[PDB]
């Protein structure tokens, strides 16, 4: 009793040219056997790689002919088997304790965007494997630069000293030299960051940017072309320069009129109200740097040309959108939209039907971030106090409410604490996925680190 | 359901830090903020989605009601504490120097059935610009759609109970004095310039034009806890300590179109969802809110359709008492409840 099988794959660097051809023993045959077959000298000659397998968009957890047995399928027929690199489970490692809620988390690494930006053309240092930094924004009104080992190198200036005058909603590394943040003071602040031989840093605010009337809830950066874009509760998306060199003069009716020291106050080089409701998310396009994507509570994802003020496309979903992230995958991306309805809608902005829905979060999905390695995968994080890891190659036809649906591959809880009702104490505000990996800040006043 | 939808299903967010029961909840006109009056005598403003408390003030001795000025031109919050009404401007990200100045000039414009005064020193430092004093303790507060007129109801107030206030002249007056009993609460009409006053027995409706009675409706309950008016204006909904909820169609009859008992305890609050959606909820002394879908086809000739969509639990019954209040988000189908937990809860 043997069964013939055909391997297929979406993995770029792993393929068998003619060798998709094999006949196999389906006796106590599972993920394990097949995986050690793919790793064999005869096939991929990798030899160590954990694999998983998808038949028609579904993981095989059972014996292969128990599979064809249950479905009533005949023995002799061939089963085409997709194989994917199995995700190494991100168990718990470290925690960085803050005084208040952690609103934002970002990572400076060699493979992180700011690292790749700072490496090229320099005017900054390519970060060494030894030195990684983790930025954390807090409701304190304090930015903090953290060691990879989880110590505080530097904290942003107080209060009156030029720091934020309110809570900080979002922050990012635009480059190893310069970092940007935004908050409830309606300002977008740009910081210069230098570090001493002994480990202590300094964050000196370079720029105070007032374009917004409202809270700035979202911030995205481009370190190459030196640009920031922001999503605010006014329903507007700001587009900013981080350089004092080219910046417009501020409105001056948005200005405070404390006062220890004066840093240059400037305005946005663009500002656009495209939204009926508060704008939840704004991101650059992964490839074309002049294209941006907005998400809002008005159910819309808008493709927005940064060259003009134009909005070149609008896409309307069934619920308000609390977050947005772009995955590469084709010269246009595939968007992921975090919802108030607890789902994640996968959206193609290109010329509306939804590709698939990521289901199983118990609350609002406030943050997303794509995998650094295999990019059919992505991590989400949500107000239910959890961060969930998805594989888009996993898909099932919808049942009661419609299509196609993906359930989570892995679930990351808060080790601080059954899982508390609503978001009580545990809410996850921000998640970033690096190859250090899966840093998640939130309401429990800490940044959690998960990696394998 | 087939199509009913949205409706609130689960509680996504909890608001904490009120010691003692939360007496009232009000969602911002622009829907990014929540107001809660406390039994601790504090007014608190919160970021709606996160549950973060961005502001608080101690007026002082309990805050019975909180209501926003229903205009996006302002961001002005009204509170009722004891016998005083406090008009204030919460410190918020939404408040810029421009909007602050605007609201400040709305309150300062216009510079005894009521006594209007600056609350003085510490209170005006924290953003409370006005205090209006009446002579009996204030239960209810309602705003007119355009936000110039607001009514305050003081049940023990004898006949100065229902008072109408003009923010322009700083003018308190007590018209249509004349009722059948104790006044629980009042409401302005959404479209026409009418006025509703609910007593324990019945709900009377007056025209501000002729300053006299238009139509009186009988819910048929022993004691009216509260009511609310449909945006259409043709319908309203009443609720009672009799555990029953009554839909009143003002076109078809002056006595209830429908009666519903979903609760084993008194219903303390009833609210329609303003701004377009066929949702209305009622709050009970058991920790449950009951969510109904109901629809006015606004072409008449057919009766409105009422079905319950949900029962939202998870409020803790604390010292003999359940949920004390409800409010709806302006656009989205989210509701927020104020219970005796000392918590406010967000439901989606
Ligand atoms: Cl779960
Ligand atoms: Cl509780």
């Amino acid at each position: 009793a043997q069964v013939k099988v055909i391997f297929t794959t979406t993995e770029p660097d792993l393929e068998l040219p003619e060798s998709k051809r094999q006949l196999l023993v389906p006796a106590d045959i599972r993920r394990y056997g097949l995986s050690r077959i793919l790793n064999s000298e005869s096939m991929l000659d990798t030899g160590s790689i954990p694999f998983d397998f998808l038949i028609n968009g579904s993981f095989l957890r059972s014996s292969l002919e128990d599979y064809l047995t249950s479905n009533g399928l005949s023995l002799e027929t061939t089963l085409t088997l997709q194989y994917v690199r199995s995700l190494i489970p991100p168990v718990y490692e470290a925690s960085f304790e803050h005084d208040d809620w952690v609103s934002a988390v970002d990572v400076l690494s060699a493979t992180s965007p700011a690292g790749r930006w700072s490496s090229a053309a320099n005017s900054s240092a390519a970060v060494q494997p030894g030195q990684e930094r983790v930025l954390s924004a807090s409701y304190d009104g304090l930015l903090r630069i953290w060691n990879a080992s989880g110590s505080v190198i530097a904290t942003s200036p107080s209060g009156s000293h030029g720091g934020h005058t309110a809570s900080i909603k979002a922050a990012k590394f635009l480059t190893s030299d310069r970092l940007a943040s935004a908050g409830m003071d309606r300002t977008v602040r740009v910081w210069k960051y230098t570090e001493s031989d002994h480990f202590t840093g300094e964050l000196k605010p370079t720029l105070e940017l007032y374009g917004h009337t409202g809270s700035v809830d979202w911030l995205d950066v481009d370190g190459h072309s030196k640009h920031i874009l922001t999503a605010s509760a006014d329903g507007a998306i700001g587009f900013w320069s981080a350089s004092k060199a080219s910046a417009p003069e501020p409105d001056a009716s948005l200005l405070p009129g404390t006062s220890s020291v004066s840093t240059a106050q400037r305005g946005p080089l663009g500002l656009w109200s495209i939204h009926t409701a508060p704008a939840t998310a704004a991101i650059f396009d992964p490839r074309d740097r002049t294209v941006a994507y907005s998400a809002s509570q008005d159910h819309t994802v808008r493709t927005l040309d940064l060259t003009t003020g134009q909005v070149v496309s609008t896409l309307t979903l069934t619920h308000p959108l609390l977050s947005l992230s772009a995955l590469t995958r084709t010269t246009s991306p595939l968007l992921a939209a975090g919802t108030s309805a607890r789902h994640i809608t996968m959206v193609d902005p290109r010329a509306t039907t939804s590709v698939m829905t990521l289901r199983g979060h118990a609350n609002k999905v406030v943050s997303l971030s794509p995998s650094p390695e295999n990019e059919y995968s992505l991590v989400s994080g949500s107000h239910d106090g959890t961060c969930r890891v998805w594989d888009l190659r996993s898909v099932r036809p919808a049942t009661k409410e419609e299509g196609g649906v993906s359930e989570p591959v892995y679930v990351i809880e808060r080790e601080s604490w059954k899982r508390p009702v609503a978001g009580d104490g545990c809410k996850v505000f921000s998640v970033v996925w690096d190859k250090l990996g899966i840093f998640s800040g939130g309401e429990d006043k800490k940044v959690q680190v998960n990696r394998g | 359901p087939d199509e009913l939808k949205p409706f609130p299903t689960v509680q996504q967010t909890i608001f904490r830090g009120h010691e003692g029961r939360v007496r009232s909840v009000a969602i911002d006109p622009t829907g990014v903020a929540l107001a809660t009056g406390g039994d601790d005598g504090t007014v608190r403003v919160w970021e709606l989605l996160t549950g973060r408390q961005v502001w608080s003030v101690k007026l002082n001795e309990a805050v019975n009601t909180v209501r926003w000025r229903p205009t996006k031109d302002t961001f002005i919050l009204a509170a009722a504490a004891g016998e005083d009404i406090f008009l204030m401007i919460p410190t918020h990200p939404s408040v810029t120097p421009a909007l602050d100045q605007a609201s400040r000039d709305i309150l300062n414009a216009g510079f005894p059935p009521g006594k209007w005064a600056r609350p003085g020193t510490r209170l005006e430092d924290e953003g409370v610009l006005l205090r209006i004093t009446v002579r009996s303790t204030i239960k209810a507060i309602s705003w007119h759609r355009r936000g110039d007129h607001f009514a305050t109801v003081s049940p023990s107030g004898q006949r100065s109970s229902v008072a109408i206030h003009t923010l322009s002249k700083h003018l308190t007056q007590i018209p249509f004095r004349k009722l059948n009993g104790l006044a629980q609460t009042a409401s302005f009409h959404p479209l026409r310039p009418l006025f509703f006053v609910a007593t324990q027995r019945s709900i009377r409706c007056y025209d501000l034009q002729k300053l006299e009675l238009v139509k009186i409706v009988q819910p048929g309950a022993k004691w009216i806890s509260s009511f609310d008016v449909h945006p259409g204006g043709d319908n309203l909904v009443v609720g009672s300590y009799d555990k029953r909820l009554l839909w009143h169609d003002l076109d078809l009859s002056n006595r209830p179109y429908k009666t519903m008992r979903f609760h084993t305890e008194a219903i303390r609050a009833v609210r329609f969802h303003k701004g377009g959606l066929p949702l209305f909820a009622d709050a009970s002394d058991d920790g449950s809110l009951q969510i109904f879908h109901g629809k006015v086809p606004n072409d008449q000739l057919e009766n409105p359709t009422i079905v319950p969509v949900k029962m939202l639990k998870g409020h803790k019954v604390v010292n003999k008492l359940g949920v004390l209040d409800i409010d709806w988000h302006p656009r989205e189908p989210w509701c927020v409840s104020a219970g005796a937990d000392g918590t406010a809860r967000l439901w989606m």
